[PDB]
């Protein structure tokens, strides 16, 4: 299970565009939701629905409130992934 | 058999369920009057 | 030809309520035991007026009621089974239609009843019935086809997408419709503002609990309990991240 | 081709079905109180 | 003459009004014509002058309504012709079977079925407008967008239709007169408005699409905040349901305490004839000396 970043991050892009519409052009690992693309804490919920719907990643709702950026998404799946 | 009557499972529900209305509804229609 | 006497009988209190409905099997009764053991048994006892034409109007009030909600269910238990071919969803579906008619109902006899002293009229159940389950079924089939077209890219993502897509669409037409119905509060006769404030207060309540919470959650919570006789997937088969761009 | 039937119709034949619709209503409440 | 409930029992008693208000009184004395013939009468005539009340107030109300709904004047404009069309088409198709004999009407049908033909007319219309406008913002071009509206609602128009024209034909088999009345011409109505909805409604919107951009979306971050509340909802659903189960019982417990009344006149204004003659005899006997029972009781042998 080595989905690297980009791939990561080209899956997030994809849910993002569609709860949001934030191009994926301006998804990257250092863009805070909160701030930088301005994702609520209820978007973000939506995210990690369409997230777990497709590729199967569960994110628990205590540990959604912690990831801050889009690198912290990235590097939680891919801490998960490597399971 | 049971292979064929559960492909026309809806058509069945749906004649149990017009048919105990509507001897429902010939029974309550008879109330008024009387 | 001296074959029949009448009496003219007068009540005390109002004559068309509650009990000077009930007044009218007693007088019968009182009139029937006044002629037992005379020459006069066995006559026969005719009772005419106009709380007698409104006892026996109530009576059969209730059993048309009975009447129109067992078709009125029975239909819209046919056309949710069509639709989604599930026998839980339509369920479903026929229980929060009565779960909502009841809320809307006692709603509304909380406000025109027990706050603004005014009782209800006796057509307001039924033409308010009436009313409230024709937009119902239209609303409550919207949504749940949607549902239907969507669920096969996981029940969630269905039901948000669902939600996104016709829960503003019904939305926008009950509160439409809600807030036509509420301006019979204008009319001088109360019974037109009555059937009107309670359609608008029934379908403001369905519109903004029922259909936009109750529904979708109890479709959440039962995941593919939902559609049951059809064999649905919680989720797709786990997809791999994608290639870049 | 590749659409249905009863849509494609309806959208080709969209404006006699309009001033079909619109005589209807005209007749329906001219001829009748 | 006639018979409660019938027009020529109104006939009746406006007859008996003018021969009692043709002449004079002496001085001090003034008639009045009271009874629940002369109350039904009354009811029905004031009915009318606030039906024309009400049917401008609920077309305000509804134009307002769908300014709100789609901040656009064009849009309004074309779904209320929709909604106008449909009402029209429906009025006329049933007082052309009504008046030929052909089917059974009454003056509470039209006004059930009026209503219930401008809610199913905007209901379908704003289906429509609402699924064609979805697909116009998922990037689809008009064609594709019409298709998809189509495709998507067309069924689900049809299928309540036809449920609420079936389920108001069923209202035929109940005994009371005021719902059994309710039968063909409501189902006959509904027929009407799903098929006006159906033809008209589509023809419209691929007629009026084709120019400029008149039925393209303005608000769609109604769609965002109608997917957050979905997400709440498939994140949450056991609290969100205790929560709208708890809502609904504040209704559900109210119901048994629910008491009717069937006189009509505390449901009209006091400033009817009819009432005021009400009025007049209460001052004078008590509140129930107009409305008399007679008990007759015939025997088989001459009773004098
Ligand atoms: C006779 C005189 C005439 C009188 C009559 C005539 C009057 C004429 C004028 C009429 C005036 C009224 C106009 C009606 C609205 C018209 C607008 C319209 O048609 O649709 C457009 C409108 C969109 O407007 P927009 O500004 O363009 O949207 C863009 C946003 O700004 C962009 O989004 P955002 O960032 O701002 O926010 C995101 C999102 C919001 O996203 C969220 O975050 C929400 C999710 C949060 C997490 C989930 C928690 C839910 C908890 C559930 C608990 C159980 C359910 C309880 C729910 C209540 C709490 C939400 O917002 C939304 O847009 C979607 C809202 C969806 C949620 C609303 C659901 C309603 C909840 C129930 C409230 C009322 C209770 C009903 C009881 C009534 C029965 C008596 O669509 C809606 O949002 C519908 C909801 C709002 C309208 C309904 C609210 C009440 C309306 C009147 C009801 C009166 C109730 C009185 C009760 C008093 C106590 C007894
Ligand atoms: C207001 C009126 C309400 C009256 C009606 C109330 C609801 C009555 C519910 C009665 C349920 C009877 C329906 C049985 C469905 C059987 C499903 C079936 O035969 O086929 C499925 C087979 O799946 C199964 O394995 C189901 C086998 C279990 C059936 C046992 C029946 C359970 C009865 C439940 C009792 C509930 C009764 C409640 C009465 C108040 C799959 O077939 P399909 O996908 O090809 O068809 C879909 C396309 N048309
Ligand atoms: C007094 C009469 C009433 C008595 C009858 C009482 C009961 C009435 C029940 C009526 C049931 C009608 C069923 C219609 C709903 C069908 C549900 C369904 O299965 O939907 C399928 C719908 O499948 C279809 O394709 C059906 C298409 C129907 C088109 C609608 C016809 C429009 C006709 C225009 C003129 C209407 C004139 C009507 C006059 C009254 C799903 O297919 P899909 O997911 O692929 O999406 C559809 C995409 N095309
Ligand atoms: C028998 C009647 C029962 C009525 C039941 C009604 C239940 C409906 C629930 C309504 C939910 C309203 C939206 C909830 C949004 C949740 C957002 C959230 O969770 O976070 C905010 C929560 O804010 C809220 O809105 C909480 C919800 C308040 C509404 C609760 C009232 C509904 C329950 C009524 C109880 C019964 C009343 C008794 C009968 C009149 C932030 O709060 P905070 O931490 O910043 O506050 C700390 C300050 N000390
Ligand atoms: C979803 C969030 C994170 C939304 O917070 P944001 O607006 O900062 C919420 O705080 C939460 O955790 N739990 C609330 C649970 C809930 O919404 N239940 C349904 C209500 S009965």
């Amino acid at each position: 299970m080595a989905a690297t970043q980009e791939e990561i991050i080209a899956g997030l892009a994809e849910i993002i565009e569609e709860v949001t519409g934030i191009e994926p052009s301006e998804v990257t690992p250092e863009k805070s939701f909160v701030d930088d693309l301005d994702i609520d804490s209820l978007s973000m919920v939506e995210i990690a629905v369409q997230t777990e719907d497709k590729y199967g990643v569960k994110i628990p709702d205590e540990d959604l409130a912690g990831l801050r950026t889009v690198g912290d998404v990235v590097a939680y799946i891919q801490k998960l992934e490597e399971e | 058999m049971i292979g064929t009557l559960k492909r026309a499972w809806i058509p069945l529900l749906i004649l149990v369920v017009v048919a105990i209305a509507g001897f429902t509804v010939q029974r309550i229609r008879t109330f008024f009057g009387s | 030809d001296g074959h029949a006497v009448r009496f003219i009988i007068s009540h005390e209190g109002d004559p068309m309520s509650q009990a000077g409905i009930a007044r009218i099997a007693k007088i019968k009764t009182a009139a029937k035991e006044a002629i037992k053991g005379t020459p006069l048994e066995g006559s026969a006892i005719y009772l005419g007026g106009t709380a007698a034409m409104f006892k026996d109007l109530s009576d059969g009030n209730t059993y048309d009621l009975m009447i129109a909600g067992i078709s009125a269910l029975c239909l819209i238990f046919i056309i949710m089974l069509i639709t989604t071919r599930s026998v839980v969803a339509a369920a479903v579906i026929v229980g929060t239609v009565v779960l909502s008619l009841g809320a809307s109902f006692g709603l509304s006899v909380l406000i025109w009843q027990h706050i603004l002293g005014i009782e209800l009229h006796w057509l307001v159940l039924a033409m308010a019935v009436i009313i409230l389950l024709a937009v119902g079924a239209d609303y409550n089939l919207l949504l749940v086809a949607r549902l239907k077209e969507e669920i096969h890219a996981g029940i969630n993502t269905g039901i948000i997408r669902a939600m996104g897509g016709s829960g503003s669409v019904v939305t926008a037409a009950g509160l439409v419709f809600a807030f036509t119905m509420m301006s019979f509060a204008v009319s001088e006769l109360t019974v037109m503002a009555q059937v009107g404030t309670t359609i608008g207060m029934g379908l403001l309540f369905d519109t903004l609990i029922v259909r936009s919470f109750m529904t979708p959650s109890i479709a959440a919570l039962l995941g593919k309990w939902f559609w049951w006789p059809q064999v649905v997937r919680q989720r797709p088969i786990p997809q791999p991240w994608p290639s870049p761009a | 081709a590749a659409r249905p039937f009863i849509p494609r119709m309806i959208r080709t034949f969209a404006v006699p079905i309009i001033l079909g619709w619109l005589v209807t209503i005209a007749v329906l409440n001219v001829t009748v109180p | 003459a006639g018979n409660q409930g019938e027009s020529l029992a109104n006939e009746s008693v406006e007859a008996v009004k003018t021969i009692v208000e043709r002449l004079a009184p002496p001085p001090g004395v003034k008639v009045y014509v009271t009874g629940s013939a002369a109350l039904v009468a009354d009811q029905q005539q004031a009915g009318d002058r606030s039906l024309q009340v009400i049917e401008a107030v609920t077309f305000t109300v509804i134009i307002v309504m769908l300014l709100l709904v789609y901040r656009s004047i064009i849009t309004s404009a074309i779904m209320l012709t929709m909604v106008v069309l449909g009402l029209l088409a429906t009025r006329g198709g049933v007082a052309f079977l009504g008046f030929h004999r052909i089917i059974g009407l009454s003056t509470f049908a039209t006004n059930l079925l009026v209503v219930l033909a401008i809610a199913a007319a905007t209901d379908y219309a704003i289906f429509l407008i609402g699924r064609y406008q979805e697909a116009r913002g998922l990037g689809q071009d008009r064609e594709s967008a019409y298709y998809t509206m189509f495709g998507g609602t067309a069924h689900v128009v049809l299928g309540s239709g036809l449920t609420i024209a079936g389920a108001t034909f069923c209202l035929s088999f109940t005994r009371l007169p005021y719902f059994q009345t309710l039968g063909v011409p409501l189902a006959i109505g509904m027929v009407i408005v799903v098929a006006a909805a159906l033809t008209l409604g589509p023809a419209i919107i691929a007629v009026t699409s084709r120019f400029g951009k008149l039925l393209e979306p303005k608000r769609m971050a109604r769609v965002r905040g109608w997917r957050k509340v979905g997400a709440a909802i498939v994140r949450w659903p056991g609290p969100i349901l205790v929560g709208a189960v708890a809502l609904a019982l504040v209704g559900l417990l109210t119901l048994p305490g629910y008491r009717t009344n069937y006189n009509d006149r505390n449901y009209l204004p006091a400033d009817l004839p009819a009432n005021e003659g009400y009025a007049a005899a209460e001052r004078h006997f008590s509140q129930a000396r107009m409305n008399p029972e007679v008990l007759m009781v015939e025997s088989d042998h001459d009773m004098r």
